[PDB]
């Protein structure tokens, strides 16, 4: 439960 | 309380097919991405597949692409893994896992894992075990059950139907020279209790539909 | 793809002391606000359990002796003070990018005082014997540390290549191990001999412990 | 005698006092082997006290001496030590050292010293 990383998919 | 209960595993022939099921309760299933994680006999963990909360996004381990399909049913709060063209490399414990989804701008950790369902990919035939007594001075005595020559794993053992848990050691199975498994389950008790208290082992091999309760008594002689 | 390297592979930590386990990622898994690293505990016979998420967040309901730290490539799991129930394998895992990957695990042994094994020998059951095989079992119960030696002697001859050992995982309550040795013979070979002996050494025994029976004796 | 062991440093001490025992080895060198201390009180079984495994493989202790006794080694002098602090009358015994012949640490105690007497007794 966190914002996805910049490297995370769509 | 979050609960994830896997089923559908077992013995399957190389090139064969199985469908694993995971019944989810205790949370809003549709709100969470879900994963299947497998643990191989070397104890390595590897993510097999992920599905996002709504089902529109899926990930597969490269080595299962075109073989496995992850899906979910909102009606049944159930997660599935269809496994086809099964290979030796797919023999593993398969865990149903809440989370492991980094889709849709949100990261949700792998915060709940089921007890897992075992898959054994092999052409060998199922064999149910024989169950033999291990029958006993210094105040402490030992007794047990030898659970001999079964395939595949696993076997479960309880004592006095789950009422005796204290001082129980159920050993990891050994693979014999024959390619069949064998384990022992033992328990220590007061020397004084022999004759007085009744000691029964409860053996379960689901793959062979074998259930055995064996009374373990010291020899009258 | 990201590779996670744990160190060490295994360690033993005295009761009440600190266990420190490291995980290094092949590339950074941190922004300036979040580190995408997680830690799991896998106790014997159980699935993995989430301890720490996003490097330093104690998973709700997990005891405060567990903590996580680090940023970029280098992460640590600290357990202090260690307790008996902490015997387990510990894993790291990142969620930086597809694919999500795991470290290969670090086995934590809880170090306790020395306990010599209690030794027990079991004859093959008449029921097994009838059927044409003899399994003779020797049990070493509740000992620490893990190293032990079990030798089978049949009428004073050391046996070779007809026994198999199984060892339990460390106990979560008393930090001991138990060990079985199983000697397997044909009915025919079993009945050619009288005295069946299990001889056990351990660092906590001043001299070898032998348990034996004579075939047929009560 | 592939190994000979000699304990020394034994003696009469006040309760609360300290003693450092030595175990000197002659024959083989000790570097590769665990070295253990045992003790025998009057008409009692020999009991485990402590083990110093190879340098880096750690020390392990009996329940009776955890926190009070320390084992250590000097491979160069083929000697091992038992530092005994906070001594109690219950610690009175002949202290023996033994070598574990098994490099895999199974406790194959083939060689033993003759023992050194430790007496913990209030005196003048």
């Amino acid at each position: 439960q966190a914002p996805a990383s910049p490297a995370a998919p769509a | 309380e979050v609960q994830l209960v896997e089923s559908g595993g077992g013995l399957v022939q190389p090139g064969g097919s199985l469908k694993l099921s995971c019944a989810a309760s205790g949370f809003t299933f549709s709100s969470y991405g879900m994963s299947w994680v497998r643990q191989t006999p070397d104890k390595r963990l590897e993510l097999v597949a992920t599905i996002n909360s709504n089902g529109g996004s899926t990930y597969y381990l490269d080595s299962v692409k075109g073989r496995f399909t992850i899906s979910r049913d909102k009606a049944k709060n159930t997660l599935y893994l269809q496994m086809s063209s099964l290979k030796s490399e797919d023999t593993a414990m398969y865990y149903c896992v809440r989370g492991g989804s980094i889709y849709d701008g949100y990261d949700y950790a792998m915060d709940y894992w089921g007890q897992g369902t075992s898959v054994t990919v092999s052409s060998a035939s199922t064999k149910g075990p024989s169950v033999f007594p291990l029958a006993p001075s210094g105040g402490t005595a030992a007794l047990g059950c030898l659970v001999k020559d079964y395939f595949p794993e696993p076997v479960t053992v309880s004592w006095n139907s789950g009422a005796l848990t204290s001082g129980v050691h159920t050993f990891p199975a050994v693979l014999q020279s024959s390619g069949l498994y064998s384990l022992s389950s033992v328990v220590t008790v007061p020397s004084s209790s022999l004759g007085t208290q009744t000691y029964i082992c409860n053996v379960n091999h689901k793959p062979s539909n074998t259930k055995v309760d064996k009374k373990v008594e010291p020899k009258s002689c | 793809d990201i590779v996670l390297t744990q160190s060490p592979a295994s360690l033993a930590v005295s009761l009440g002391q600190r266990a420190t386990i490291s995980c290094r990622a092949s590339q950074s898994v941190s922004t300036s606000s979040y580190s995408y690293m997680h830690w799991f505990q896998q106790k014997p016979g159980q699935p993995p359990k989430l301890l720490i998420k996003y490097a330093s967040n104690l998973e709700s309901g997990v005891p405060a002796r567990f903590s996580g730290s680090g940023s970029g490539t280098d992460f640590t799991l600290n357990i202090h003070p260690v307790e008996e129930e902490d015997t387990a394998t510990y894993y790291c895992q990142h969620s930086w990018e597809i694919p999500l990957t795991f470290g290969a695990g670090t086995k934590l042994e809880i170090k306790r005082t020395v306990a010599a094994p209690s030794v027990f020998i079991f004859p093959p059951s008449d029921e097994q014997l009838k059927s044409g095989t003899a399994s003779v079992v020797c049990l070493l119960n509740n000992f620490y540390p893990r190293e032990a030696k079990v030798q089978w002697k049949v009428d004073n001859a050391l046996q070779s290549g007809n026994s198999q050992e199984s060892v339990t995982e460390q106990d979560s309550k008393d930090s001991t191990y138990s060990l079985s040795s199983t000697l397997t013979l044909s009915k025919a070979d079993y009945e050619k001999h009288k005295v069946y002996a299990c001889e056990v050494t351990h660092q906590g025994l001043s001299s070898p412990v032998t348990k034996s029976f004579n075939r047929g004796e009560c | 005698m592939q190994v000979q062991l000699q304990e020394s440093g034994g003696g009469l001490v006040q309760p609360g006092g300290s003693l450092r025992l030595s175990c000197a080895a002659s024959g083989r060198t000790i570097s590769r082997y665990a070295m253990s201390w045992f003790r025998q009180a009057p008409g009692k079984e020999r009991e485990f006290v402590a083990v110093a495994r190879r340098s880096g493989d750690g020390a392990f202790y009996a329940d009776s001496v955890q926190g009070r006794f320390t084992v250590s080694r000097d491979d160069a002098k083929n000697t091992v030590y038992l530092q005994m602090n906070s001594l109690k009358p219950e610690d009175t015994a002949v202290y023996y050292c033994a070598i574990d012949s098994d490099t895999f640490y199974s406790g194959s105690y083939d060689y033993w010293g003759q023992g050194t007497q430790v007496t913990v007794s209030a005196h003048h």
